[PDB]
């Protein structure tokens, strides 16, 4: 019932999730019975307990046939289109019937016959736990949730996400994608300001790295363009440091084993390798050590950030090209960006946020803790963004929320060009910025001439153009002139520029007046 | 509303039109694309509730 929700967000990662409401219009992340507010999305089962999160996580190395782990986007797959290579040091996904599922021991008896589960029944036990965390530390029962998915999620991915969390019993009223709750995250904030920016966000995570460009005009965020990468990620940052290790384990210990080729021995190092890694965000050096790694051999060594950001440069170098092509896809030059939010976990990462910062000019802002003080967290906001969402509409009808999503809504005409004023010294000013969604209005307050009087106002359209690297306007066709009498020595003229739904474009430039429609 | 800090145009002598405005151009369709909003934010909200 929309007057008795209780509603919070909920960010389902391949490798992590989150939990997060609103206090006082603000949103906070949080935290579950373990301390932890970036809950890793595992479940694992020993003598007939469930386990799940960082409890779950530790289950890999002495349970790993039975610990279900990387199954976010196997939901509403078919099995020839999962990808296992993230499974193999877990429970294999396998194909039963038209269903993906995993064989695990989920009961008490050591005698028993283990359990096939479809992902989808994996997914509702998990989302059980994380309502179940979000409840108890609420204290009220959580029923409803806002929950962030990547915008290439197909629709039967979205139907089986929204089946498993009805199955536990968790009312879905809204699936929003991951980059709008990060814009939103901000946004959203008491000491925000709305203005037109071209946003990248830039989400780095474990499994997966999606960047994605948005066109945000009055409040509201249209995506321009975006590209998902599965090779370079923080799983791809773990194997820099996995090698890395291996490489003097094998050096200080002639003979031995190479602890990649052991199954248990490189899980160890892929616990211990993410931990060193999250180090080298908080420290300039980072302690590795594994007790009996191989052969019953200790190794512990240490690693400074600046070994490490060397060694790792091929997959930095991997985040900057994929930067680059999600602004090349949408038609735009790093100078027409104006914020780079960056989100995901391996978004901690220093040495990313300065190369970020090398690509684009001074002018765009790099969201990032290491390069502006306003920043938050790169791993709480996507949990922020659909907590967020969620208290705007949690007294909505479950039919309001349908309707507002419809095509009708969302769809609009953006207006290509830009449209301003010319300006003239003894230049384009842009008034309605490119891609903005219609009715739109906009206003500005321009210099009068030295002493003034009449004064000409001609309105035209404009469009950006790159000169070997500088970013300038260029007029095109005119649209209007209009003119204000007697104006005031070093009074400011103020011309409004209104469009309409139906492209008609309104113009006003009355000095503190004259009006004209353009159909 | 923004400032900028640029001078317009003097009007040039013997010009007039109708209510001193003159119409020249106007908005194409092609001069536009329909583009798909996310379903964020406040101000989405209140676009939606306008449209309903
Ligand atoms: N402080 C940190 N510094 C560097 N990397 C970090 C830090 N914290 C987390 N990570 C990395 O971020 C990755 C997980 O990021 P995130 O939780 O956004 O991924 P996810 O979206 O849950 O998983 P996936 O990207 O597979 O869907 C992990 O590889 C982890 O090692
Ligand atoms: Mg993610």
């Amino acid at each position: 019932a929309p007057g008795e929700r209780v509603v919070i967000g909920i960010t389902f990662g391949n490798s992590n999730s989150s939990i997060a409401h609103t206090v006082d219009d603000k949103a906070e992340v949080i935290a579950n019975e373990d301390g932890d507010r970036q809950i890793p999305t595992i479940l694992s089962y020993v003598d007939g307990d469930e386990y799940y999160g960082q409890q779950a996580k530790n289950f890999l190395v002495r349970n790993p046939k039975n610990t279900v782990a990387y199954f976010r986007d196997i939901l509403g797959q078919d099995f020839k289109s999962v990808d296992p290579t993230h499974n193999h040091a877990s429970a294999h996904p396998q194909e039963a019937g038209d269903n993906v599922v995993f064989t695990i021991k989920d009961k008490a008896e050591e005698d028993a016959e283990p359990s096939t589960l479809t992902v989808s029944e994996i997914a509702t036990r998990y989302l059980r736990r994380l309502v179940g965390a979000a409840s108890e530390y609420l204290g009220k029962k959580v029923t409803s949730a806002v929950i962030t998915i990547p915008t290439n999620f197909t629709e039967k991915q979205k139907a089986a996400l929204i089946a498993a969390a009805a199955a536990a019993d968790l009312e879905v009223l809204q699936l929003i994608s991951e980059p709008a709750a990060a814009v939103l995250a901000y946004d959203a904030r008491p000491e925000a300001t709305i203005s037109d920016k071209i946003i990248v966000v830039a989400d780095l995570g474990g499994s997966r790295s999606d960047v994605t460009v948005l066109a945000s005009r009055s409040g509201m965020y249209t995506i321009l363009a975006t590209v998902h990468d599965y090779e370079y990620h923080g799983i791809a940052l773990d194997k820099v440091l996995i090698d890395h290790f291996s490489k003097e384990f094998l050096k200080k210990n002639p003979g031995a084993k190479d602890p990649r080729e052991n199954p248990r021995s490189l899980a160890k190092l892929r616990l211990e390798a993410e931990s060193t890694k999250r180090a080298l965000s908080r420290s300039t050096n980072a302690s590795f050590s594994v007790e009996s790694l191989i052969d019953g051999l200790d190794f512990a060594s240490t690693i400074n950030r600046l070994r490490y950001e060397t060694i790792a440069r091929t997959v930095f170098e991997g985040f900057n090209r994929l930067v680059e092509s999600a602004v090349k896809k949408a038609g735009l030059d790093p100078l027409d960006v104006d914020e780079v939010i960056m989100s995901g976990g391996t978004s901690n990462t220093p040495r990313i946020a300065a190369n970020f910062r090398y690509i684009f000019p001074e002018s765009t802002r790099i969201l990032a803790p290491s390069t502006d003080p306003s920043a938050l967290n790169p791993s709480e906001l996507q949990a922020r963004g659909a907590a967020l969402q969620a208290s705007l509409i949690q007294e909505f009808e479950t039919e309001d929320i349908e309707q507002s999503t419809h095509a009708a809504v969302t769809t609009m005409p953006h207006v290509t060009n830009a449209i301003g004023v010319v300006s003239v010294s003894e230049k384009f000013v842009p008034i309605i910025a490119p891609e903005t969604a219609v009715p739109a209005r906009r206003t500005v307050h321009l210099d009068a001439p030295k002493e003034g009087g009449d004064v000409l106002v001609k309105v035209v359209e404009g469009s950006t153009h790159i000169n070997v690297r500088e970013k300038v306007w260029k007029i095109g066709s005119t649209l209007a002139e209009a003119a204000v009498r007697g104006v005031k020595k070093g009074a400011k003229v103020e011309v409004t520029i209104n469009v309409n739904t139906d492209l008609t474009v309104i113009v006003t430039a009355r000095e503190v007046g004259v009006r004209g429609t353009l159909s | 509303a923004t400032v900028v800090s640029l001078p317009l145009p003097t009007l040039p002598e013997g010009w007039a039109a109708e209510k001193d405005f003159k119409a020249i151009g106007k908005l194409t369709q092609e001069g536009s694309s329909m583009r798909t909003l996310e379903p964020v934010g406040p101000h989405f909200l209140a676009h939606a509730r306008r449209v309903r």
